């Protein structure tokens, strides 16, 4: 139904005010926000959200308090003062996927339409990109276990329409533009490894734990089409892209003669007046 | 006809093989050598000038 | 200006607003998995860049 969505960084920094307004109290769990977008369009877009007075048990899990009359006064108040946007779904801060979250994700899957999950991290400590969109849809399984809510992932991307890239650009003065040449290319050339390195060092090591050590199946279908892809790639000989290595190499050569022909009319204007302006201003100083 | 370039081919007479091919990348080398000969001409004024201030 | 001034404004940032915000501003500068988009460029070099560097000549 909906391929991919956009999340806004005002919901996120709704979330800075999440672990701004605690107040020192120590608990710190999964503070559920009522999360608004636009679902008119096939596409997903975030504008702005607020948050439920959300607690939960120590023990137990499937304890989860929600509220209906905050919910229709925060949303028929935001809904007075700007109609163009409704409600679509929520999210939660805990890093973790709890059993209860079927619970709470069904209050609104029964009062509002098919909502959308977003798990982020409590600590921004997580190289990868934080937001992942998690749709709320029951899907049929070919090992017969009863059809049950599954969260798949959808696509996201972090943008800005028109003012909050001003806001951030200058509340911010370090980050960068794209700025295409030397720098901003080497520095994605020199942390991508360490960029892709986190992320499957950091996966593939639980993910070989659960291997001897897993049970309660973690649909292990999947696996034979992960270990397929993997082994799609079976080290190829590199005889046929030998003339692809003439044509990129050739392609290098190109740069190599564009490079020295012309810094070679670079050294025009150099290696001239360091001799007419040294030699005429030597000649004329006294 | 071929010494004609209408089209891409070429005869034999020992083996009879006939084979086709093309060279699409034609604008890489003439836009490169034009380069060269013009910068050459970019160098030697330079030489000019200061082989003309110097000696 | 006659009955009328104004007042200087400054801001604050703290550290979880600083890295927060800016690794999500990288973020969403970079890509998902950071090695998706590297590859197409790096073979859209022999397809499409071909014709800015014809041109560029």
């Amino acid at each position: 139904a909906v391929q991919k969505v956009v999340v806004h960084p005002l919901v996120l920094l709704s979330v800075v005010d999440h672990f701004n307004r605690i107040g020192k109290v120590g608990n710190q769990k999964r503070v559920v926000g009522v999360l608004l977008g636009s679902w008119q369009k096939k596409v997903l877009d975030v504008s702005n959200s607020f948050a439920v007075p959300f607690d939960e048990d120590d023990k137990d899990d499937s304890v989860w308090f929600l509220d209906h009359d905050y919910l229709e006064n925060m949303y028929g108040m935001f809904k007075k003062v700007n109609a163009r946007e409704r409600i679509v779904g929520w999210y939660h801060t805990g890093p973790k996927l709890h059993k209860n979250d079927i619970a709470i994700n069904e209050l609104m899957k029964r009062y509002c339409p098919n909502s959308v999950l977003v798990i982020i991290d409590v600590k921004p400590k997580d190289l990868g990109l934080p937001t992942e969109a998690y749709i709320s849809v029951e899907e049929v399984h070919d090992d017969g276990t009863p059809t049950s809510k599954t969260f798949e992932h959808v696509t996201s991307e972090i943008g800005a329409e028109e003012a909050e890239e001003v806001g951030v650009e200058h509340l911010l003065r370090d980050i960068k533009d794209t700025t295409v040449g030397t720098l901003s290319q080497r520095i994605t050339n020199q942390v991508h490894g360490l960029k892709g390195l986190n992320s499957k060092l950091l996966d593939i090591r639980s993910y070989l734990e659960k291997v001897a050590t897993g049970k309660l199946p973690i649909n292990h279908q999947i696996i034979y089409q992960l270990q397929d892809v993997f082994n799609l790639l079976p080290d190829v000989s590199l005889q046929e892209f030998v003339k692809a290595f003439y044509l990129k190499t050739n392609d290098q050569m190109v740069v190599v003669y564009l490079a020295s022909l012309i810094r070679s009319v670079v050294a025009l204007h150099n290696l001239i007046n360091n001799k007419i302006a040294n030699r005429d201003a030597e000649k004329k100083e006294g | 006809m071929i010494l004609d370039k209408k089209f891409h081919g070429i005869l034999d007479q020992g083996e009879g093989v006939l084979i086709i091919f093309d060279e699409p990348p034609v604008d890489k080398t003439y836009e490169a050598a034009l380069e060269t000969i013009q910068n050459m001409s970019k160098v030697v004024d330079s030489l000019y000038n200061k082989a003309k201030k110097l000696t | 200006n006659r009955h009328y001034y104004s007042i200087t404004i400054n801001y604050r940032k703290n550290e979880l607003e600083q890295k927060m915000l800016l690794n999500l501003h990288k973020k969403s500068w970079m890509e998902g998995l950071t090695l998706q988009d590297y590859s197409e460029h790096c073979k859209h070099n022999e397809s499409v860049v071909k014709e800015m560097l014809e041109l560029a000549k």
